[PDB]
RNA sequence: GAGCUAGCCCUGGCCAGGGUGAAGCUGGGGUGAGACCCAGUGGAGGCCCGAACCGGUGGGGGAUGCAAACCCCUCGGAUGA
RNA sequence: GAAUGCCGGCAUGAGUAACGAUAAAGAGGGUGAGAAUCCCUCUCGCCGUAAGCCCAAGGGUUCCUACGCAAUGGUCGUCAGCGUAGGGUUAGGCGGGACCUAAGGUGAAGCCGAAAGGCGUAGCCGAAGGGCAGCCGGUUAAUAUUCCGGCCCUUCCCGCAGGUGCGAUGGGGGGACGCUCUAGGCUAGGGGGACCGGAGCCAUGGACGAGCCCGGCCAGAAGCGCAGGGUGGGAGGUAGGCAAAUCCGCCUCCCAACAAGCUCUGCGUGGUGGGGAAGCCCGGGUGACAACCCCCCGAAGCCAGGGAGCCAAGAAAAGCCUCUAAGCACAACCUGCGGGAACCCGUACCGCAAACCGACACAGGUGGGCGGGUGCAAGAGCACUCAGGCGCGCGGGAGAACCCUCGCCAAGGAACUCUGCAAGUUGGCCCCGUAACUUCGGGAGAAGGGGUGCUCCCUGGGGUGAUGAGCCCCGGGGAGCCGCAGUGAACAGGCUCUGGCGACUGUUUACCAAAAACACAGCUCUCUGCGAACUCGUAAGAGGAGGUAUAGGGAGCGACGCUUGCCCGGUGCCGGAAGGUCAAGGGGAGGGGUGCAAGCCCCGAACCGAAGCCCCGGUGAACGGCGGCCGUAACUAUAACGGUCCUAAGGUAGCGAAAUUCCUUGUCGGGUAAGUUCCGACCUGCACGAAAAGCGUAACGACCGGAGCGCUGUCUCGGCGAGGGACCCGGUGAAAUUGAACUGGCCGUGAAGAUGCGGCCUACCCGUGGCAGGACGAAAAGACCCCGUGGAGCUUUACUGCAGCC
RNA sequence: CGAUGUCGGCUCGUCGCAUCCUGGGGCUGAAGAAGGUCCCAAGGGUUGGGCUGUUCGCCCAUUAAAGCGGCACGCGAGCUG
RNA sequence: UGGGAGAGGGUGGUGGAAUUCCCGGAGUAGCGGUGAAAUGCGCAGAUACCGGGAGGAACGCCGAUGGCGAAGGCAGCCACCUGGUCCACCCGUGACGCUGAGGCGCGAAAGCGUGGGGAGCAAACCGGAUUAGAUACCCGGGUAGUCCACGCCCUAAACG
RNA sequence: CCGAGGGUAGGGCCCGUGACUGGGGCGAAGUCGUAACAAGGUAGCUGUACCGGAAGGUGCGGCUGGAU
């Protein structure tokens, strides 16, 4: 459940913030944050390359571990689950009886104290890593590998989930969270369970100084700058579009497919995305 | 009110001192034209 | 040429005093259990009043100026984008 | 001789403006050729969260002393930040380097680029961040945590003794972190003392006093005490921390546990060393054998890596500790002690300013720390004032107009004016009380009112002591006293009713616009499956993102509420393996040049041959669009109804003379004595209308309208007063402008607005204070307007290319 | 066009007369009072408010009357804006 | 105490039929629909047939004039949690009862808010017909919604 | 001191009135269509929602007070 504010302010009236109810420890494991490089969205030449960045609250990167075939038949006691500010899904310290320590995103349901463990015999538990040839059709997995061994890819986010839907040779076939239906190459690993923090989208920012806290900066409509800046710029008064809308760079922004035609993942993908 | 010149004897040396003339093409010409001409000084006088 | 100015990055610093009194917590009341109500505690907020600080609303002055943008009165923000 | 020519010189304006904050001066004495201006004394005023003191930038000898006054100084000058000369800056502990890393920069390996060059994990550089050993006092004309004195401390080298598996650029721990609030105990700093020390004072009516006035501390190893920070101990297993490990991580067992213990810091004390006022006296001596004590207040500072809460989740690396590997184990390291060794650069002076940035000794700008006392509820606010520093580098008179800043005003009270512009009013605190409407927070300091000083008497709770006195904090009740007036001075909202626009706090045209514009949470469309889309780059490489569709990009709309209709014919976008058109290339019927020939060479039809376009569909919170005419109802009037032309389809809900309405001050109603504005209605809407959103909406606004109450010099309508100028005298002394000038009025004339021509009129010569009608006055080779086959920004279904993409 | 500042107001006036008032007259469909119309006459006078930037105009309340024009649609080195 | 019947309620799981869409094969001149038609779909390969897949909703036979609930209402199958009610024994308590202004709770469908879901159906809407006209009835399309969660709404020919 | 009442200010209830606007009743001699009563020519009624010149229509669920 998000948290409301009474409307004691113009802005307390609409803020709603995360419950942080399934957090357990507030400090992150030393061994496993590294400082993360604030960019402003300017590249190594200096030049902004995304637009309307910078000036949010300071952050520390923790180590997450996107492989889990890096430790196949270890199984780890889930010790912690965390605060993250460097994605929308909360995150999970395990303890190995290695004695190792890694962090995974959290799934949905996971509890402290219960374990977990990677590989092509583990139990179809959630938070629990298999290849996906090994998990059976139709349950519902995250972090997803797009290539063996190249680490987790899909299904990231704060109550996102992929579902397998069939097999097909060295390739089983997945739902990804957009709608879209692919096939992933069946030594692909992936987590049973659906990522946690559901309520993420529920969460009403309430006032710009939020998006300010975010690292998000002010955006300016096109419309609202003159035509050495924007396709949408000048006119006297207000003025609609009076052209196809455009991008600040010129392309149309209202349905112009954007894909590489001559793409080669166009043969592993099945069907498009929905809605 | 608050005008254009604000001297910083680190700012100084690090824009307009001899190293920085000679880690570019550009500023090896500024040596090159200001030694041409004679000029007494080569880079501005920054007292470090 | 970014020692002015604009944005960002790293690292430091600053914001007198006063006012309002959110959640939560405790006690009481209530109920089958609750919702909830009352009191106390509490100390939230692009909250309020107002210096430093940051501004520059209205008027007056200045106009070969004290000043190539200043001065007086008044006025805006002042834990926050 | 002219080019608003160029360089220089010199005029005019003119003894004119001005001499740079309205904080302020007067006198005596001295110096000297010369004194309002230098030195000294007394008196007066001004700052005192500074206009005082320290630090960092920046400046670079401006510091100190002597001797000078041509120039510099807005006057003067004997003086000076000026001239000349001499002197002056002293560090193992302060700052930086011989330490560490941050962004960023550089860059072995590597990658890229016509050249130049661009990048690049490690490494290196890079600080006002991490780390690291000095406190008090004295001394010079001028430096002082640097010299000296006292008491302390760090590293390196060597040696001695004891102890130990010693050993690292490698492993680990630690270093190591936010915001807001905040506990305990201290310290800095402050106030009082009837107590301790002190030179003296008794005035002018009184006081020889529990009188006045002055002061009553600072640093300090070990030890001790008080208050806090940090940290569990033992064993067994071990597959992880890129080798090893006894360390760390994980599992288990035992003891311990809000304790103690060990450890570390702060504060107190502490051998010892220092300082020490007023006043008197010529910076110095005396005071003085100075005293050096008690009580209260008390930090934002310290203990500190303390505690709580919250979400936006809060650097690195080295020092340090530990672990082991090669090695090496007569070494090496650790502990104690002793002797020796300890380099480089900065240090003067100014530093909210006359020494820095502003051409100036310029009312401007400039980061950090200290910043006393009393009263006003508090405070860094306000008034006064301490320490300390100043009176702002032209003065002396006068007492006009006018100007500026300021004070008051009879009667009226917005009649002023585009507008209450401006200025009044209100004004702090405590108490009483407080409406519509509302998103239940608010609106709200609503509005409106009462209290406010001082004296006596009684009385309640807290802090510190001890539970008491003393001190300090918050109160309560009764009786009285004075004035016009008690937040008695200073600092301190005028208020209400009602519309428009924007939800809101914010942002903006540095230097004419702060707004209704931008932003904004929120809503929708759309693109993107990750070597993402998109952006920058020739590329490599980067951003996106060490993110992954609850994510990232683009677009519009803009809290919230109720909503968001019809048209897909055009354009855009999306889908469409048919068909039409379609370039290179393929193909090679047929034809041609040449050769005696084999041959060589050229043209070339059918057929095959992509994207694109055509074609078929879809698509509006995609570009956009959303009619006309004739007729009909018991009086008139109108038309629910019918007919007809056109269209892709003919504007729905809601709203409407509107930030939109031409006619227009539409008509009606309200308010006013009177209302082109305002509010409320009507609807023939020139020319509203649904995310270039439509209609509302509590709260908010230095936004823009309309009204009223209060109160006023805004006004009737002006008067008086104050100070700084203006004026006069002494000193210094500009400026634009200027064809030359011996430069009047009228009526005429003249290139059509004459001092300059004609006629007439008027007029002795030259200034000073004033006013602005003219000199088509000055300034700026008109920014409007046109012209030029002038230029630039911007647009597109103008032309023609290019990048990019297919 | 190497510049002649442009609407309205305020302030300050001055002039014309085709006279709004006051003074003198003729005619009248002038009984009186009150008017009408023309002639002479520029000496003086010619109000305060509501609306609107307004000039103008409408309206309120008065008045002997609430005149109309010129002066670069008088007057920005006089002010406003 | 001992027994019974039941779509009573809540949560989770899970089964097969059909519809629609997508893919593969096979095949060709229409399909669909009505009172009769047309719009629509179809040589860009439809309909009809076979194989595979995705997804939502509702549960055929049993089924009945049946059963349960206080009413609204409840229908594949399984499990867990839970309500009411009937029966026989006549064992226990000893009038502990009836009703019930106010209150509280439940309350079909439509509708609302925030998310999800979306096959079929289908207000609004668009087109074809019918008709004098036809903002309808009939036909072809079609968005809310119908479905799940949570919170509202509190109505009814909520009837016997 | 209390005090009729007067004054300043802000609230509550009631009555009358108001440009204009909403529907209602009645009139009857009109215009449009024909929704209900027969299966009333689409069985009716119904809560709610959306829509249409108008009676009304359709969707969802409900009732029989439905002819055959
Ligand atoms: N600062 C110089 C004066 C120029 C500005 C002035 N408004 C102006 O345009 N003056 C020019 C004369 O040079 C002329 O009088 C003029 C004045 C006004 C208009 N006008 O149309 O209102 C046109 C012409
Ligand atoms: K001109
Ligand atoms: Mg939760
Ligand atoms: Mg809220
Ligand atoms: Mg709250
Ligand atoms: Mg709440
Ligand atoms: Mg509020
Ligand atoms: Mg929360
Ligand atoms: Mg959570
Ligand atoms: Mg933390
Ligand atoms: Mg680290
Ligand atoms: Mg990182
Ligand atoms: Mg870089
Ligand atoms: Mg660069
Ligand atoms: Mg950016
Ligand atoms: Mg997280
Ligand atoms: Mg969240
Ligand atoms: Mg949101
Ligand atoms: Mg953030
Ligand atoms: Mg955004
Ligand atoms: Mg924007
Ligand atoms: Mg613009
Ligand atoms: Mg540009
Ligand atoms: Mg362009
Ligand atoms: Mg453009
Ligand atoms: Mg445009
Ligand atoms: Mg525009
Ligand atoms: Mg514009
Ligand atoms: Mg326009
Ligand atoms: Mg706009
Ligand atoms: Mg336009
Ligand atoms: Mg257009
Ligand atoms: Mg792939
Ligand atoms: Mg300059
Ligand atoms: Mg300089
Ligand atoms: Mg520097
Ligand atoms: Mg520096
Ligand atoms: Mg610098
Ligand atoms: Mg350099
Ligand atoms: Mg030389
Ligand atoms: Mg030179
Ligand atoms: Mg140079
Ligand atoms: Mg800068
Ligand atoms: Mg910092
Ligand atoms: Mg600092
Ligand atoms: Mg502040
Ligand atoms: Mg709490
Ligand atoms: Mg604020
Ligand atoms: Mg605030
Ligand atoms: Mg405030
Ligand atoms: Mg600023
Ligand atoms: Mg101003
Ligand atoms: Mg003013
Ligand atoms: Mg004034
Ligand atoms: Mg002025
Ligand atoms: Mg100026
Ligand atoms: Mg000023
Ligand atoms: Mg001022
Ligand atoms: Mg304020
Ligand atoms: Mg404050
Ligand atoms: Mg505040
Ligand atoms: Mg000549
Ligand atoms: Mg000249
Ligand atoms: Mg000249
Ligand atoms: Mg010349
Ligand atoms: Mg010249
Ligand atoms: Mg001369
Ligand atoms: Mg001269
Ligand atoms: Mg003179
Ligand atoms: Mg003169
Ligand atoms: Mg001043
Ligand atoms: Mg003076
Ligand atoms: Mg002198
Ligand atoms: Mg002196
Ligand atoms: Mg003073
Ligand atoms: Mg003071
Ligand atoms: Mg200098
Ligand atoms: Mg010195
Ligand atoms: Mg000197
Ligand atoms: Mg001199
Ligand atoms: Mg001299
Ligand atoms: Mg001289
Ligand atoms: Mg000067
Ligand atoms: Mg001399
Ligand atoms: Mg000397
Ligand atoms: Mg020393
Ligand atoms: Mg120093
Ligand atoms: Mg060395
Ligand atoms: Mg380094
Ligand atoms: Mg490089
Ligand atoms: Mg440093
Ligand atoms: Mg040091
Ligand atoms: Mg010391
Ligand atoms: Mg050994
Ligand atoms: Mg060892
Ligand atoms: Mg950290
Ligand atoms: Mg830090
Ligand atoms: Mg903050
Ligand atoms: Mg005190
Ligand atoms: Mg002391
Ligand atoms: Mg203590
Ligand atoms: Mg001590
Ligand atoms: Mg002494
Ligand atoms: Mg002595
Ligand atoms: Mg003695
Ligand atoms: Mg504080
Ligand atoms: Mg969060
Ligand atoms: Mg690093
Ligand atoms: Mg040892
Ligand atoms: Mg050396
Ligand atoms: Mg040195
Ligand atoms: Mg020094
Ligand atoms: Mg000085
Ligand atoms: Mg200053
Ligand atoms: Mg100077
Ligand atoms: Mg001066
Ligand atoms: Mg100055
Ligand atoms: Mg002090
Ligand atoms: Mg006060
Ligand atoms: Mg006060
Ligand atoms: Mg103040
Ligand atoms: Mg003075
Ligand atoms: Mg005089
Ligand atoms: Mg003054
Ligand atoms: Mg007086
Ligand atoms: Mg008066
Ligand atoms: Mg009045
Ligand atoms: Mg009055
Ligand atoms: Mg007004
Ligand atoms: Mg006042
Ligand atoms: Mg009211
Ligand atoms: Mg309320
Ligand atoms: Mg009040
Ligand atoms: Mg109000
Ligand atoms: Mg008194
Ligand atoms: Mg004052
Ligand atoms: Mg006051
Ligand atoms: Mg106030
Ligand atoms: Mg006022
Ligand atoms: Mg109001
Ligand atoms: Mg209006
Ligand atoms: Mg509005
Ligand atoms: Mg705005
Ligand atoms: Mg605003
Ligand atoms: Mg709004
Ligand atoms: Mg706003
Ligand atoms: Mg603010
Ligand atoms: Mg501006
Ligand atoms: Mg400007
Ligand atoms: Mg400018
Ligand atoms: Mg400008
Ligand atoms: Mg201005
Ligand atoms: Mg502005
Ligand atoms: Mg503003
Ligand atoms: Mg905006
Ligand atoms: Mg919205
Ligand atoms: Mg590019
Ligand atoms: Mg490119
Ligand atoms: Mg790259
Ligand atoms: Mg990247
Ligand atoms: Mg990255
Ligand atoms: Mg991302
Ligand atoms: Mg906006
Ligand atoms: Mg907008
Ligand atoms: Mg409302
Ligand atoms: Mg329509
Ligand atoms: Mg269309
Ligand atoms: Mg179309
Ligand atoms: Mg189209
Ligand atoms: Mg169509
Ligand atoms: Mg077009
Ligand atoms: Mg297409
Ligand atoms: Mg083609
Ligand atoms: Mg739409
Ligand atoms: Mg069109
Ligand atoms: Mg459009
Ligand atoms: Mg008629
Ligand atoms: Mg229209
Ligand atoms: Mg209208
Ligand atoms: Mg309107
Ligand atoms: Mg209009
Ligand atoms: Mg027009
Ligand atoms: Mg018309
Ligand atoms: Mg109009
Ligand atoms: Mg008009
Ligand atoms: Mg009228
Ligand atoms: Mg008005
Ligand atoms: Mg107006
Ligand atoms: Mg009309
Ligand atoms: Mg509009
Ligand atoms: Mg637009
Ligand atoms: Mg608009
Ligand atoms: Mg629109
Ligand atoms: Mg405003
Ligand atoms: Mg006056
Ligand atoms: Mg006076
Ligand atoms: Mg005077
Ligand atoms: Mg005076
Ligand atoms: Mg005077
Ligand atoms: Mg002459
Ligand atoms: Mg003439
Ligand atoms: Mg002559
Ligand atoms: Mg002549
Ligand atoms: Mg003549
Ligand atoms: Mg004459
Ligand atoms: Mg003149
Ligand atoms: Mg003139
Ligand atoms: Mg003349
Ligand atoms: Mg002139
Ligand atoms: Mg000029
Ligand atoms: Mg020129
Ligand atoms: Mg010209
Ligand atoms: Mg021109
Ligand atoms: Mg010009
Ligand atoms: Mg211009
Ligand atoms: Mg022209
Ligand atoms: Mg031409
Ligand atoms: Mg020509
Ligand atoms: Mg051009
Ligand atoms: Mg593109
Ligand atoms: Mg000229
Ligand atoms: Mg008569
Ligand atoms: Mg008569
Ligand atoms: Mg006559
Ligand atoms: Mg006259
Ligand atoms: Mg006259
Ligand atoms: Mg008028
Ligand atoms: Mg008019
Ligand atoms: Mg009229
Ligand atoms: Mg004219
Ligand atoms: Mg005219
Ligand atoms: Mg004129
Ligand atoms: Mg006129
Ligand atoms: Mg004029
Ligand atoms: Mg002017
Ligand atoms: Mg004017
Ligand atoms: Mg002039
Ligand atoms: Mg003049
Ligand atoms: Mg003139
Ligand atoms: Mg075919
Ligand atoms: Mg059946
Ligand atoms: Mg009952
Ligand atoms: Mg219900
Ligand atoms: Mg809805
Ligand atoms: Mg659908
Ligand atoms: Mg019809
Ligand atoms: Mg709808
Ligand atoms: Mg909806
Ligand atoms: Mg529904
Ligand atoms: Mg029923
Ligand atoms: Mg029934
Ligand atoms: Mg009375
Ligand atoms: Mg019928
Ligand atoms: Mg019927
Ligand atoms: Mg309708
Ligand atoms: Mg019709
Ligand atoms: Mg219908
Ligand atoms: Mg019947």
């Amino acid at each position: 459940a998000v948290k409301k504010f009474k409307p004691y302010t113009p802005s307390r009236r609409f803020m709603t913030v995360a419950d942080f109810s399934e957090i357990t420890k507030t400090e992150p494991e030393k061994s496993l944050v590294k400082p993360l490089k604030k960019t402003g969205g300017r590249n190594n030449q200096g030049r902004i390359t995304v637009r309307f960045r910078g000036g949010g609250h300071k952050r520390l990167y923790r180590i997450i571990d996107f492989k889990r075939w890096d430790k196949v038949g270890i199984p780890a006691k889930v010790a912690a689950i965390e605060y993250d500010p460097n994605r929308s899904a909360r995150i999970a310290l395990l303890h190995y009886v290695d004695g190792e320590k890694r962090y995974i995103i959290a799934p949905d349901g996971l509890q402290v104290g219960q374990q977990v463990v990677a590989g092509p015999d583990a139990p179809i538990q959630v938070g629990n890593a298999l290849p996906l040839r090994f998990i059976p059709v139709g349950t519902v997995v995250h972090a997803v590998e797009l290539e063996p061994k190249k680490g987790a890819k899909l299904a990231r986010a704060a109550g996102t989930s992929a579902q397998i839907q069939g097999r097909e040779g060295d390739y089983v076939i997945l739902r990804l969270p957009s709608g879209e239906l692919r096939k992933v190459h069946g030594e692909c690993y992936a987590t049973v369970g659906a990522v946690g923090n559901a309520d993420h989208k529920n969460i009403v920012l309430g006032k710009a100084g939020r998006s300010r806290w975010l690292g998000r900066r002010p955006h300016v409509r096109g419309a609202a700058m003159n035509p050495v800046d924007h396709p949408h710029g000048g006119g006297e008064g207000r003025a609609p579009r009076g052209r196809p809308p455009a991008s600040p760079w010129g392309w149309q922004t209202k349905g112009l497919k954007t894909r590489k035609r001559r793409k080669p993942s166009s043969r592993f993908i099945i069907a498009r995305r929905k809605k | 009110m608050k005008r254009t010149w604000q001297p910083n004897r680190r700012k100084r040396a690090k824009t307009h001192g001899f190293r920085a003339r000679m880690r570019t093409p550009g500023g090896r010409k500024v040596l090159k034209r200001r030694r041409q001409k004679g000029r007494w000084r080569l880079t501005p006088a920054v007292r470090k």
